[PDB]
């Protein structure tokens, strides 16, 4: 279902959001959980360009600079 | 930090800490001592219950702050909330260049414009105008300028027609529901506190002029300029996302306008003549010789662009009316004369920009529909529609039908006192038979409502659809529908009991009519019912919204 | 009674048929009544401060025999009045002073007392006052209690069918609910099982609780379970039938006695067969051994040898435990009579799922469940049990709780214990029994007469008895070590303790709030209101928020807010009274026989329910005899025809269905429910205006709403107007009338403009002018918004239906510039800004006029002291109150101070706080008022002003006595020359020397006497009050920790109307008036006359309010006799002429109610009445009884007006005509106050918040808008990414990229530099104090 399905969010920044915050910041942290932004509610939270629109140029730009040489 | 009158206040997070540090620190003392175990237990559980209370509070004893009934809020629940996070959720941070006010019409704007109260732009603008005014030396210092524009130093105005004449700005209304609840205009400077706006826009936003308050946004930074003027700018989204179809719809008074001008009665003034083209048409009509509907052949010359890419002419004598042949002179180039020559309704009127806009493209629909409301709001003033209370008519014979439909229902009413019918049975039977007098009636006082004009041509008599003011109303789709004509004139419906049954006494009587006591307290429930309905279904919905954002 | 004086002045044509038997009655008695049972002195234990004291009185100590206990109490005289009470900012209150009589009885008595001291009148807390409209002031500022609607207590039957389990089957449980004290709870389960739970608690076994009333579990089951006896006679088993006893039953054997089988096995016994065994009567039959293996043993039995238990009561007899039994020597087995659908057999079953046994047991498994973890004890479980429903102190149901309670349970005594008997529980589960049986129904919750009605008599009651709970304690705790004689009923009882119960509901209570005075209307329609959930209840569920049968003459079906509580507040009907129980109930005419009879019946909820009511809509004539042979009644919560002779009752008017809301839109059963209700509530919005008009389409109630109200100033006694000033009006009374002492004259003072609490004017204006007679209960001064004693919420004006170049699109409203430059929907708002003087650490702040760094063209409009002059006129930015606060050491830079070199400038210690004129509104300064701290000096104005204030204070009173006196005077003239008249003789003499003359023999005599003290008494009087007053003057007035000084200054600025107002009519069409335009482009007629509004035709057909158009077409009609009129006042025909005409305009056709004149005195009488009607002829409209199209039309042919109610109309352009007619008339509009210089806010560059720094107004200049998760959709949805990071970024949450930014947008480089916004970078500090580490990786 739809509410299901949002559920599962690999940011867990996004999750934070709408989810019960406390549950979600403890199962990251046990894990570790690396958040690298790339989605939309994490980038708004954190104050950047959304990577889509007029920022998806950008997100694109630096995402292959990452994992690169 | 303190407040007035020298009283203090703190965040709860202080009563909480000093606990924690407190315990922890007679813990330290208590080794020192060497007390007892059974003490050095006890305070290492106590220092345990701070420690929680501090970090997440509620999940064991839920502490209550200081000389203070309400619990103290901690760490957890600073983050948390209702919903998940207080930082991004609704609502949402407060953004500083805005403002806000009630909005009223603006009929003259064009189609890419709003009307913005001076004394807003001045306010909202303060630091362009700041820097313009010593960029153009006008001002000897920040500070001067600060002075002058604060003075409203006569010089202030036109440097504010300066940073305003290309610089978008945003509107907004409250249910911000589709990516349309926020559109671009160029500001316009407008006297008085009213914010302006476009009425074909009015639509996608769910805008009345009954008070709604609408929000402006500036743009500060350039490449927010230019996508406000490039993405979100009015011109730019004419299209509604859901479907394909323009949501710049013309709205009611427009369409009663179009639908009033092509339109034809049967015997008026020029019936028959013939004109060289749309122009003297016109010139007929303003003129005093012509009626604006009356039959009449008129030279005209239609474009279709069926070469490949290319404006072909062709030229003929259309038979068509005098204000069809006047509203042609709005519609660009290669739509055919085919569009203007029905009565033009609302419905044909929004195919007319749709088609508009799927041949000649984007700009030259967005100078159309401008064009459109223009003449709508125009020839309907001329008009003189109105409603006075003789114009909603009811049937002649509906005390007939009321009197006819009553005697089934004290039929079966003798067939259940017999138990020829079950009380069930007689109840069903009971509705349906007041159901079909609803029926009955209603398309009764359409019929007579609908044609009745008739009229004389030279001759003896033809009919046509009927002029009468109402009528047009909901011929066109400018306001109305059959379904409330019917409740004006003809029996309004059948109300329900609050658990759902349908009274099986319909309210006999209408609006042109008096209701009495018990028909207008019975439609209470359904009124009462209506407005919960409309109110919670609006928060269901934007729960629903909710939920699908978020997994897409 | 055939018309009052100020009647004679302008007279209301009234159609409608049906006549008033009752009239509206005090639309204020909710409210007045309640408070008034509350502080009274009531000889017995009705509700109020009495009966509250008797509750928790006497208190005795624990054992000590020292007792304190209560004697009377009083209301002191209030310690300001309501004028100074409002101006200085206390509560208008009274102290309660309450004879205490505290008593020590000898210990070891016989009881008797060592010494009892009567401490008199000690003073505990100041409790509130009500003013004579209504409303309290708590601090300077009226408020209003809404009454309130909750469950009346009692025992109360619901059902819970459906959603519990999906098997349906529903359940039935009971809920005992008290005034006060804990609520028992009791509820079956799925499986037939009795439940009981106290409060919302852990779930009990029901019979659990009997044995904590002391019930064996033999005398359970005797109470609960009949008893079937089985006997050994001979040999095995006979038993008792009963021949009842086989209905709903199949017979399980062969069942026969007296020689003669009377059923079959396998043949149900139906009343055939229970008919032969009852007229046969078969009392004994013979039953096999094996009928008794289901069958339940009542009582304990024990095999008499052993001595052994051989089996337990409620356990399940067996072939072979009948052996067990039967060879112990036992005769009789009694057994359960159980019976699956008569009387089910469900508390047997309920005791084998009790873990209990014994009262201790239960009583212990009962005080571990309210109280688990901690181990229970037997003084404590006893102690507490006892202390929950059977307390007299911890549980009340009162007189209603006990009434509906015993009434519901099928009781006599409609009036018993406060408290819960062994009877009271084992009856309540006996009627739940029986409802599960299929015998009873369950009540519903919606109904009215499970509805009980509060209000603020029976709140502050509750809030008051709280206080002497609190101080109870102390009492107690004091006499439990007390010194005999030392201490006295002071020590003890406290005052903050009780005086803080009350004061914390007056002063913070979802209940007590700030009366919605922005209108007469307004005031009114708040005092009545209702409230179903608030405080005290449920603060899903939509059954409670819809309209019921019973709402019908009691509560408004109409009125209620269209919102998120929707009928959750309804308003009082017409002519609704709050029953004497508390229920509510409304006016009823008896009929009797088949006449229509004029006695009144007030029927409750409950009350109306059996009866057959006829509708207030019926024809009948002559005797009053029903002229249909049936009429449309409604009897038991429907509505059908009935016959001639059968009603009980009748409808008392046409109105009382609706409220006094609903009863003001004209010709409202022609309008929609839902564009009504939007009418109704739109109209208590209307802000007065600046010249009162009145509506010219009415219904006949503005009467009652302006006089009931308290806007107006009414007669107290009648007479004539010896003097009327703009201030004042004297009026001396007839003798009639009149007092025999002091005899008198009534000076009444009229309200000057002032603020209200919406900061509108409130105003009155005398409306009788000097020496006319006036009558007792006449309008003797119109308040804001009434004309000559009706209301008037707005301004009727002449309107066109019809397009106007699009002006009025949607709902906006084209207004010529005619309305605006009449000045006619003009409104004056009065504003009250404040200066504090506060006292901070660095030091005090001073209001002196020195300010640094602002011209002499700033501190020109201010005094020497530093506040501005009374009536200069000020703007935006100007200084009301220069004030000036210590900052020491700046602590500047090396350019600021370089700046200083050069310039020479010395930089002041003290910063500029002064208040300043808000933004963009101007006025004029009516007033200033100096508030100083006791002990520090009066400045200059500030003693000006009390110097002021006392000469002004002294010519007021003096003012009183002088009048008085000369009235009193007048009449010792008058009784000395009756019997010793001298004319000329008696007034050459001072008038001083009256007094000696005596009389003959006679009453006038004493008469002189009774003059003469009352003479005395006023001639000192005046004295006291002068000196008082003076007081109030002088003192100090008490400030708050850290204040010096207060300045308050009074503006009054003048709105006229513009682009962006709202404006309605009361049909439910709202506006905003969008363009002004001249009076040159305005539509006209052919005579010439332009069109006030425009309003677009379109908004009638889809929102179905026709009355708008009605109320336009009959307002042009109305227009029309006017201006007839108009023509012959002008022609100065004649009185004859008029007179003729306007007889004419009284009667209108036929079979009407209203009569009319001729009786009217044909000169000075008839020339004003046409006079006040020139303007428009005043036509009421009744509410379901109003005019009709016909008598709307024949109005319109007197009119001379075209019955089309259409004309032809010219557009003031083209000068050219408008195609078809278009409707024009006048229709009443209010001006609501949304005014759009209120609602209009910008900001650049704010304040800012500590904790985040975010946009935050300090100024009242506005913190930006704020921009939503929606709204931030809607930037993603369009691909403007830059947009959403400057709106989230820079333009807020960023401490450094808003500065940043800032010297970019001056500089001309528009750019942002974002950085991080402070509120995820406080975020990150939070998550990071907790356990959490969390890092920004990488680059
Ligand atoms: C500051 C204040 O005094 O306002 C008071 C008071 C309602 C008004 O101000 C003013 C007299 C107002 O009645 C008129 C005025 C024009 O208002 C309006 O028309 C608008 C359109 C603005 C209504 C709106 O806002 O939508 C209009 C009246 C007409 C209608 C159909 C109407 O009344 N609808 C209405 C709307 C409500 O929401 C509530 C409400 C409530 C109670 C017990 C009510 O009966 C309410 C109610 O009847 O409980 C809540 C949760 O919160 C309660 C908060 C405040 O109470 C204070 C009282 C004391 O003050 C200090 O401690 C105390 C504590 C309780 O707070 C409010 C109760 C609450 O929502
Ligand atoms: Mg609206």
């Amino acid at each position: 279902g739809i509410t299901k399905a949002s559920l599962a969010t690999e940011s867990f920044i996004s999750a934070a959001s709408f989810q019960e915050t406390t549950r979600v910041l403890t199962e990251a942290a046990v894990a570790g959980k690396r958040d690298e932004l790339r989605g939309l509610k994490e980038n708004v939270i954190v104050g950047r360009l959304i990577p889509a629109g007029t920022g998806y140029a950008y997100h694109q730009d630096r995402m292959r600079r990452r994992a690169a040489g | 930090v303190p407040l007035d009158g020298g009283r203090f206040a703190t965040s709860d997070l202080n009563d909480l800490y000093r606990r924690v540090i407190n315990r922890n620190n007679r813990l330290k003392r208590l080794l020192d001592l060497a007390a007892p175990d059974i003490i050095v237990r006890n305070e290492k559980r106590m220092l345990q219950e701070a420690v929680d209370a501090l970090l997440d509070n509620g999940r064991r004893g839920r502490a209550i702050t200081g000389s203070n009934k309400r619990p103290l809020k901690s760490l957890a629940d600073m983050i948390k909330g209702k919903q998940g996070r207080f930082r991004q959720n609704l609502l949402g941070k407060r953004v500083d260049y805005s403002g806000r006010s009630v909005i009223t019409v603006g009929p003259y704007l064009r189609l890419h414009q709003c009307g913005l109260p001076k004394k807003m732009a001045l306010e909202l603008f303060k630091p362009f105008i700041y820097g313009k005014l010593e960029l153009r030396g006008l001002a000897t210092t920040i500070k001067a300028a600060k002075k002058m524009v604060e003075r409203e130093e006569a010089v202030v105005w036109d440097i504010l027609d300066e940073v305003i004449r290309e610089h978008p700005v945003l509107l907004n209304r409250a249910p911000t529901l589709h990516r349309l609840g926020i559109q671009a205009f160029e500001p316009v400077l407008i006297e008085g506190k009213a914010i302006q706006l476009h009425p074909l826009v009015c639509a996608a936003y769910n805008a009345d002029f009954d008070g709604d308050q609408m929000a402006v946004h500036v743009p500060l930074t350039l490449e927010a300029q230019l996508e406000a003027r490039a993405l979100m700018m009015s011109t730019n989204n004419i299209l509604s996302p859901a479907n394909g179809e323009p949501i710049i719809v013309p709205s009611q008074d427009v369409v009663l306008g179009l639908y009033y001008m092509t339109r034809d009665c049967v015997n008026a003034k020029g019936e028959g003549m013939v004109l060289t083209g749309p122009k003297e048409a016109e010139r007929l009509y303003r003129s005093g010789l012509a009626s604006l509907h009356a039959r009449v052949k008129v030279r005209i010359t239609e474009y279709e662009k069926d070469a490949n890419g290319e404006l072909v002419a062709k030229t003929s004598l259309k038979d068509t009316t005098v204000g069809r042949a006047i509203l042609w002179m709005i519609v660009p180039k290669g739509l055919p004369y085919s569009i203007v020559n029905q009565a033009l309704g609302k419905k044909a009127i929004s195919k007319m920009l749709n088609t508009c806009y799927r041949i000649l493209g984007l700009k030259p629909t967005v100078i159309f529909a401008d064009q459109i409301m223009y003449t709508g709001f125009a020839y309907a003033a001329r008009s003189g529609a109105s409603v006075g209370i003789d114009d909603m008519v009811i049937p002649e014979k509906k005390h007939e039908i009321i009197s006819e439909a009553e005697a089934e229902v004290a039929e079966i009413q003798e067939q259940f006192q017999s138990g020829l019918v079950t009380a069930g049975e007689r109840y069903n039977k009971v509705i349906d038979i007041w159901a079909a007098a609803n029926d009955r009636v209603s398309k009764a006082m359409m019929d007579n409502l609908q044609t009745e004009t008739v009229i004389n041509r030279d001759g003896q008599e033809e009919k046509q659809v009927s002029f009468n003011s109402i009528y047009m109303m909901a011929d066109s789709g400018a306001r109305g529908s059959a379904a409330q004509i019917r409740q004006l004139a003809g029996m309004r419906g059948l109300m329900a009991k609050p658990d759902g049954s349908i009274i099986e006494t319909p309210i006999t009587a209408n609006f042109r009519e008096g209701l009495n006591v018990l028909q207008y307290f019975i439609s209470t429930h359904g009124a009462r019912k209506g407005l919960a309905d409309t109110a919670l279904k609006t928060a269901n919905s934007g729960y629903l919204t909710r939920r699908l954002v978020d997994v897409a | 009674m055939v018309y009052s004086y100020t009647e004679k002045k302008r007279i209301r044509k009234d159609f409608g048929k049906r006549p008033q038997v009752l009239d509206v009655p005090y639309l204020l008695s909710i409210q007045l009544d309640s408070f008034q049972k509350f502080i009274e002195q009531d000889p017995e234990g009705q509700y109020g401060l009495e009966a509250a004291f008797r509750s928790v009185f006497p208190i005795q100590s624990y054992s000590g025999n020292s007792e304190l206990q209560y004697v009377s109490y009083r209301l002191g005289e209030p310690v300001f009045d309501v004028q100074e009470c409002q101006i200085r900012g206390v509560t208008y209150s009274a102290p309660l002073r309450v004879k205490l009589r505290l008593v020590i009885y000898e210990r070891e008595a016989p009881e008797g007392t060592v010494k009892d001291i009567k401490e008199q009148e000690v003073y505990m807390g100041e409790i509130p006052l009500m003013t004579d409209n209504g409303t309290f002031v708590i601090n300077g500022t009226e408020r209003v209690i809404v009454s309130q609607l909750h469950r009346s207590p009692g025992v109360f039957f619901d059902s819970d069918k459906g959603k519990t389990h999906s098997s349906g089957k529903v359940l039935y449980n009971a809920r005992i609910i008290p005034y006060r004290g804990s609520w028992l709870d009791f509820e079956f389960d799925p499986k037939d099982n009795l439940f009981v739970r106290i409060d919302r608690r852990r779930k009990l076994p029901a019979t659990i609780i009997l044995r904590a009333l002391n019930y064996t579990t033999e005398q359970i089951l005797d109470l609960f379970f009949e008893k079937v006896i089985f006997e050994i006679r001979d040999n095995k088993l006979q038993m008792e039938l009963v021949p009842e006893r086989l209905r709903g039953e199949t017979a399980s054997f062969d069942i026969e006695a007296n020689g003669k089988v009377y059923v079959e096995k396998g043949r149900r016994i139906t009343a055939r067969h229970i008919r032969q065994l009852e007229k046969d009567d078969v009392k004994l039959i013979e039953v096999p051994v094996e009928y008794i293996a289901g069958k339940v043993v009542a009582k304990d039995y024990i095999d008499e040898s052993t001595g052994e238990l051989i089996c337990a009561a409620n356990m399940e007899l067996s072939l072979d435990l009948l052996a067990k039994l039967s060879q112990s020597g036992h005769k009789r087995i009694e057994t359960l009579f159980t019976n699956d659908l008569d009387h089910g057999p469900y508390i047997s079953e309920t005791l084998r799922v009790d873990p209990t046994n014994d009262r201790l047991s239960a009583l212990v498994e009962i005080y571990r469940m309210m109280r688990p973890g901690e181990p229970p004890t037997r003084e404590a479980a006893e102690s507490l049990f006892e202390n929950l429903f059977f307390s007299e102190d911890r549980y009340d149901l009162s007189a209603v709780g006990r009434m509906k309670f015993n009434r519901s349970l099928l009781r006599e005594e409609i009036e018993g214990s406060g408290i819960l008997s062994k009877d009271d529980i084992i009856d309540v589960m006996k009627k739940l029994i029986d409802i599960r049986n299929g015998k009873g129904e369950v009540d519903d919750i919606d109904h009215l007469g499970n509805r009980r009605i509060r209000s603020v008599g029976e709140m502050a009651e509750n809030q008051f008895r709280v206080g002497l709970v609190r101080v109870e304690r102390a009492v107690k705790e004091r006499l439990s070590l007390g010194d005999l004689d030392t201490l006295m009923p002071q020590d003890m009882i406290n005052a903050k303790p009780i005086s803080a119960a009350v004061k914390e509901f007056f002063g913070s209570s979802q209940l007590s709030q700030f009366m919605d005075q922005n209108n007469p209307l307004s005031e009114i329609t708040h005092k009545r209101r209702i409230l179903a959930l608030g405080p005290g209840g449920l603060t899903a569920g939509f059954e409670v928020r819809d309209v019921h049968p019973t709402h019908y003459g009691r509560v408004c079906p109409i009125e209620t807010p269209e919102g998120p509580n929707i009928g959750l507040i309804n308003s009082l009907s017409v002519y609704a009274q709050t029953n004497e129980y508390g229920f509510l109930e409304t006016p009823y005419r008896k009929v009797t026989d088949g006449v229509v009879t004029d006695e009144i019946h007030y029927l409750s909820a409950i009350e109306e329910g059996n009866y057959v009511i006829a509708q207030a809509n019926s024809n009948l004539d002559e005797e009053g005899h029903f002229v249909e042979d049936l009429v449309t009644c409604r009897s038991k919560g429907e509505s059908s025809l009935f016959s001639r002779d059968q009603v009980d009752y009748m409808d008392v008017s046409t109105q009382q269905v609706v409220s006094v809301g609903a009863s003001l839109i004209p010709f409202l059963e022609h309008d929609d429910a839902n564009r009504a209700l939007m009418g109704a509530n739109m109209q208590r919005q209307a802000v007065p205006t600046l010249r009162a008009d009145k509506p010219l389409v009415g219904t006949g109630m503005e009467r009652a709403v302006a006089v009931d109200s308290g806007v107006t100033a009414v007669a107290k006694r009648g007479g004539v107007v010896q003097y009327v000033d703009a201030s004042r009006i004297v009026i001396k009374v007839n003798e009639d009338e009149m007092y025999p002492g002091e005899a008198g004259i009534d000076i009444y003072n009229l309200t000057k403009y002032t603020r209200s609490n919406q900061n509108t004017c409130i105003n009155q204006m005398p409306c009788v002018s000097l020496g006319e007679p006036v009558e007792r209960g006449d309008v003797l001064a119109d308040g804001p918004s009434t004309d000559l004693g009706e209301l008037a919420l707005g301004q009727n004006m002449r309107v066109a239906f019809m397009p106007w170049n699009g002006y009025n699109f949607e709902d906006s409203i084209l207004v010529s510039e005619r309305v605006v430059q009449e000045d006619r929907f003009t409104t004056i708002h009065i504003q009250e800004l404040a200066c504090v003087s506060r006292d901070t650490k660095l030091g005090p702040e001073e209001i002196t006029a020195d300010i640094p760094n602002v011209g002499e063209a700033a501190l020109s409009k201010l005094d020497e002291s530093g506040i501005v002059y009374i009536g200069a006129e000020v703007t935006g930015g100007d200084i009301l109150v220069g004030k000036v606060t210590p900052k020491g050491e700046t602590q500047l830079t090396p350019e600021e101070k370089l700046l200083r070199a050069i310039f020479g400038e010395k930089a002041s210690d003290v910063k500029d706080s002064s208040l300043r004129v808000p933004n963009g509104v101007s006025g004029t300064v009516i007033d200033v008022q100096v508030f100083t701290r006791d002990g520090v000096e009066k400045d200059k104005r500030a003693l000006e002003i009390e110097e002021m204030q006392l000469k002004q204070a002294k010519k007021d009173l003096s003012e009183e006595l002088q009048i008085l006196e000369a009235g009193l005077f007048s009449r010792i003239r008058a009784v000395l020359v009756a019997g010793g008249v001298e004319a000329e003789k008696l007034d050459k003499l001072p008038r001083d020397r009256w007094l000696e003359l005596g009389l003959t023999d006679e009453e006038k005599q004493n008469q002189l006497e009774q003059l003469a003290e009352q003479y005395d008494e006023l001639k000192h009087e005046f004295e006291k009050k002068l000196e008082a007053k003076r007081r109030k003057i002088t003192q100090g007035d008490d400030l708050a920790p850290g204040v010096l000084k207060i300045v308050k200054v009074y503006l009054a600025v003048k709105r006229r109307i513009q682009p962006g107002d709202k404006m309605a009519g009361r049909h439910g069409n709202k506006g905003v008036i969008s363009k002004i335009n001249p009076i040159e482009d305005m539509p006209y007629d052919e005579n010439g006359t332009p069109v006030d509004i425009v309003l677009n035709p379109l908004g009638v057909p889809s929102r179905m309010n026709i009355g708008q158009i009605l109320e336009t077409h009959l307002g042009m009609a109305a227009k029309g006799i006017g201006d007839k009129i108009n023509a012959m006042l002008k022609q100065q025909q004649e009185v004859a002429k008029l007179r003729e005409f306007i007889q004419r305009a009284y009667d209108l056709g036929a079979d009407v109610r209203q009569k009319v004149d001729l009786s009217t005195f044909s000169d000075e009488e008839v020339m004003r009445l046409a006079e006040n009607l020139r303007k428009g002829m005043p036509i009421a409209t009744p509410v379901f009884d109003g005019a009709k199209e016909a008598e709307i039309k024949e109005l319109l042919k007197l009119g001379d007006l075209p019955t089309s109610g259409q004309i032809r109309l010219y557009d003031g352009r083209t000068g050219e005509q408008f195609e078809r007619p278009v409707t024009v008339g006048y229709m009443y509009m209010l001006k609501l106050n949304h005014l759009v210089d209120d609602k209009m806010h910008a900001r650049s560059t704010g304040s800012y918040s500590l904790v985040t720094q975010q946009p935050l107004g300090g100024k009242a200049q506005f913190g930006g808008q704020r921009f939503g998760e929606m709204e931030v959709w809607a930037l993603e949805a369009y691909g403007a990414a830059y947009t959403l990071q400057e709106m989230l970024t820079v333009k807020s949450d960023d401490v450094n990229g808003r500065t940043k930014m800032y010297k970019n947008i001056v500089d001309g480089n528009h750019q942002m530099e974002p950085g991080m916004p402070e509120s995820f970078n406080v975020l990150l500090k939070e998550i990071r104090s907790l356990g959490i580490n969390i890092e920004l990786e990488d680059e």
